[PDB]
């Protein structure tokens, strides 16, 4: 009869089919990812090229319901979320060549190789040949040659790729009704229609800007002393007024910080909470590591795991006859079916990598009784935060001892608790001008407030302003050093870290409010905790019905992303790294005083 | 005295293949004794959920005559079978009256209805015009016209096919694996009730 009976039926069809067809081609991905052989790659692009030509069709039909005669928000949201073209509005041999890119742009990472000029007989790849180089080396020059080569050869080979690939970008996003590709990924989080609760893609930025403007303080002062020990691991290179080296933060890219907590230790004559060999000595196997945490999740009040989960999951490594990627992931194949992927080894890194990943888990199977477009998280930011909060409450020294994985006679004393927290500022606070300054870029990229003959100037003038970091030698623009960094080359959001970095304290500040913790948040366990589940749980149930502004006022009682809870988090070693430096210079200048 | 000449129960707990909820299948169990207690202490059964009647008398009470509807539906759908509920399996499939006196006796089937590429030779009616009216039974295939434009045979735009099939396979969750259900209808008319329960020595 009317439009809107008409949406729903046909939202009713789409449900059923996608929820199929995105059943199998979750399938034949999870076929291939658990056995890689030729014939499974070949049945993964059938079923992905399937799925893709069915949401080509399901868009075509889906756009001739008009949207301005829709009144209920749930149907109005599934209706906008399926009438996006997508690449579909660019002309079929754009198209066309945006793919080859997209697809060339992943070769080239995937299998770039590079090594030492003159010694030219065997090369290291990036995993792991370069990240355990990158990870444990203490020589300057090596550090310098592996950062040096890998940006000379992958920026050298992507930058008119990138050239390419912005105007495309930009061109497919303006056919779109978007100003650029940047307003595109903005508009995750866009909610338009619900009286107080509208969240507009410009707010986006000046959030971002007015958050990091109260992180800078303590980013600052975590530069500081991170640049003292380095000067004191370095002798020469490092200047006491300038910036951080870029080849010596411990990661490829200076993505996070945390392969420097050995050098930048504030008590190493302390013990540290490894619990590896406590798992060793009792015989843990991966199966035991998901229990627990199983208990852990049961504890808060979440549901366990399906029987299906047991059955169907690759928690241990197959073997050496069959092949399956390493890296740790969670699937939500569709219909019920929940599977956790992860090579599994008795270390506290993937202990706290099942809680992540259960957490993953719990959040798939949450929002399973929504429809099937709606099935995702409210914004990209959530569906990250909800495990890292998980992976926050397992690492705790009171989880430890509740499970019986950590003496109960350990004293906590503060030492341990400042290199504790000084080991989560390298993972978390690290990150986020790294994060910022990325996305920024990019935005100014798309904007076109940045000339193609001016990336490079402008990006190390970014990089010294905000990171706080200096090149180690002059760049011009045969470089692309952004594009060696995994979710740069293949078309990923970078905004999705600092918004869950963010959500993360918010979330954990929140739940351990509901659990009465009265001791300081870093030390707050979530476990036994059935009111904290419960206002968890109100938000988990939602998926994307709701606007993810509503979804904070459901969890923290604040309608937008805030930035106090993890000032407060990092409140004790805030407190300390103002005391530790009264003799040093908090901040840096943005010349070329320690080498270029 | 000495009782013979069962109930047919095998033929409709034990069949090989059951019908789609669509064309949920009737059978009419006359003229012999029905053991209501060899069902109610199986253990293989999930749902034994009786409507009007308790099970404990079932095995005394005397009957004209028994009604075996048998279907497949999903496991969330279980709870649809039932008087005075809503959904896709009561609005659109197999409808029961307010009124009902009977059980609704249900036990998952994912070692028999699912295979690993997928059965989907069990069909659900998704869109009809109306609900259906209490025991009736729908097997129409002519396409659900859901626009004022006629659909003309052709399944385009805003006309759909209304049956849609069901794709179980065995690593399905609990809620999504295939679960047969035989619903018992009992009714007594002015006829000489004959479906009576065992009677003990
Ligand atoms: C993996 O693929 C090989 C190649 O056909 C096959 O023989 C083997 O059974 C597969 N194993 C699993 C667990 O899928
Ligand atoms: C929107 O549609 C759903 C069914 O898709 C319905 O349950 C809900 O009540 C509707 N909301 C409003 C406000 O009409
Ligand atoms: C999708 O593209 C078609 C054809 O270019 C256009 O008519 C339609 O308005 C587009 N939809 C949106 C949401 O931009
Ligand atoms: C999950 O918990 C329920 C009740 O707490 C229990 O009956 C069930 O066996 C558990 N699941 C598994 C796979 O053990
Ligand atoms: C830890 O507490 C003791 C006792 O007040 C104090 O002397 C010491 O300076 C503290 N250390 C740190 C790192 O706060
Ligand atoms: C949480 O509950 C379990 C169940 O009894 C208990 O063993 C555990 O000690 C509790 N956690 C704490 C921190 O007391
Ligand atoms: C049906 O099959 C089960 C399992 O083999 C068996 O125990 C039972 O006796 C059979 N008959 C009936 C009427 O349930």
């Amino acid at each position: 009869s009317t439009i809107e009976e008409q949406a729903k039926t046909f939202l009713d069809k789409f449900n059923h089919e996608a929820e199929d067809l995105f059943y199998q081609s979750s399938l034949a991905s999870w076929n291939y990812n658990t056995n890689i052989t030729e014939e499974n790659v070949q049945n993964m692009n059938n079923a992905g090229d399937k799925w893709s030509a069915f949401l080509k069709e399901q868009s075509t039909l889906a756009q001739m319901y008009p949207l301005q005669e829709i009144q209920n928000l749930t149907v109005k949201l599934q209706l906008q979320a399926l009438q996006q073209n997508g690449s579909s509005v660019l002309s079929e041999d754009k198209s066309k060549r945006l793919n080859t890119i997209l697809n060339t742009m992943s070769t080239i990472y995937s299998t770039g190789k590079v090594c030492n000029p003159d010694n030219p007989q065997e090369c290291l790849l990036l995993e792991p040949g370069l990240n355990e180089i990158m990870a444990n080396s203490l020589d300057y020059n090596e550090r310098l040659w592996a950062w040096e080569s890998w940006r000379s050869e992958v920026g050298k080979q992507l930058r008119p790729l990138y050239e390419e690939y912005v105007v495309l970008k930009n061109e497919m996003a303006r056919a779109n009704h978007y100003e650029d590709y940047g307003d595109y990924w903005r508009g995750d989080y866009e909610v338009n229609g619900v009286d107080g609760y509208d969240y507009s893609r410009g707010q986006l930025i000046e959030d971002v800007e007015h958050t990091f403007e109260e992180i800078k303080p303590l980013y600052e002062h975590l530069h500081a002393y991170v640049r003292a020990k380095l000067m004191n691991a370095y002798p020469s290179y490092i200047s006491p007024i300038g910036c951080l080296p870029a080849h010596l933060l411990g990661d490829m890219w200076g993505r996070f910080w945390t392969n420097l907590y050995s050098l930048t230790v504030p008590f190493g004559q302390k013990p540290n909470i490894d619990v590896t060999d406590a798992m060793v000595d009792q015989a843990w196997d991966a199966q035991r590591i998901f229990k627990e945490a199983e208990k852990f999740f049961v504890s808060v009040g979440l549901p366990n795991m399906t029987q299906g989960f047991w059955e169907n999951s690759m928690l241990t490594d197959p073997g050496n006859v069959q092949k399956a990627v390493c890296h740790p992931t969670a699937w939500d194949l569709g219909k019920g079916d929940f599977r956790i992927l992860m090579c599994t080894k008795v270390t506290m890194d993937d202990f706290l990598t099942a809680h992540h990943e259960m957490g993953h888990i719990q959040y798939d199977m949450a929002y399973a009784a929504q429809p099937f477009l709606l099935r995702n998280g409210a914004n990209e930011g959530f569906h990250e935060a909800v495990g890292e909060i998980m992976s926050l409450s397992a690492a705790t020294p009171k989880h430890l001892k509740s499970i019986g994985l950590l003496s109960p006679d350990f004293q906590e004393d503060n030492e341990t608790e400042i290199n504790f927290l000084l080991k989560q500022a390298l993972t978390i606070v690290g990150t986020l001008p790294f994060t910022y300054m990325l996305e920024k870029w990019r935005w100014m990229v798309f904007k076109g407030e940045i000339p193609k003959d001016q990336w490079m100037k402008k990006w190390w003038e970014m990089k010294r302003e905000i990171v706080g970091v200096v090149e180690p030698v002059p760049h011009d623009e045969t470089y692309c050093d952004p594009a060696s960094l995994f979710h740069v080359s293949n078309d990923y959001s970078f905004i999705r870290y600092y918004t869950r970095t963010l959500y993360q304290f918010q979330f954990q500040e929140a739940l351990c409010q509901a659990a009465k913790h009265e001791g300081p948040l870093h030390k707050c366990d979530i476990s036994n905790s059935t009111e904290a589940g419960q206002k968890l749980f109100n938000m988990l149930r939602l998926g994307k019905s709701e606007p993810w502004t509503l979804a904070l006022e459901n969890v923290v009682g604040a309608k937008n992303m805030n930035v106090r809870p993890l000032l407060n988090y990092f409140e004790p070693l805030f407190t300390w790294l103002k005391d530790q430096n009264k003799n040093s210079f908090v901040g840096w200048s943005t010349d070329w005083s320690p080498y270029a | 005295p000495n009782i013979t000449n069962l109930c047919p129960f095998g033929e409709v707990f034990n069949a090989t293949r059951f019908a789609s909820v669509y064309a949920w299948n009737r059978k009419r169990i006359s003229n012999c004794v029905a053991d209501y207690s060899v069902l109610y202490n199986s253990a293989s059964f999930s749902t034994f959920k009786c409507y009007g009647v308790s099970p404990t008398k079932l095995n005394d009470l005397c009957f004209t005559n028994v009604y075996a509807d048998s279907f497949v539906i999903r496991g969330d759908e279980v709870r649809q079978i039932a008087p005075g509920q809503t959904g896709k399996i009561a609005d659109y499939n197999y409808k029961l009256p307010d009124d009902f006196t009977g059980c609704v006796i249900a036990w998952n089937s994912n070692n028999l209805d699912s295979k690993v590429g997928g059965n989907y030779n069990y069909l659900y009616r998704l869109f009809r015009k109306s609900n259906l009216k209490p025991f009736e039974r729908d097997i129409s295939t002519e396409i659900y016209q859901a626009g004022s434009t006629p659909c003309n045979g052709v399944e385009g735009f805003n006309c759909y096919f209304p049956l849609q099939s069901y794709g179980f396979q065995p690593t399905y969750g609990v809620g999504y694996q295939p679960y047969r259900v035989v619903v018992l209808s009992f009714e007594l008319l002015h006829a000489p009730a004959t479906v009576c329960g065992p009677k003990k020595s």
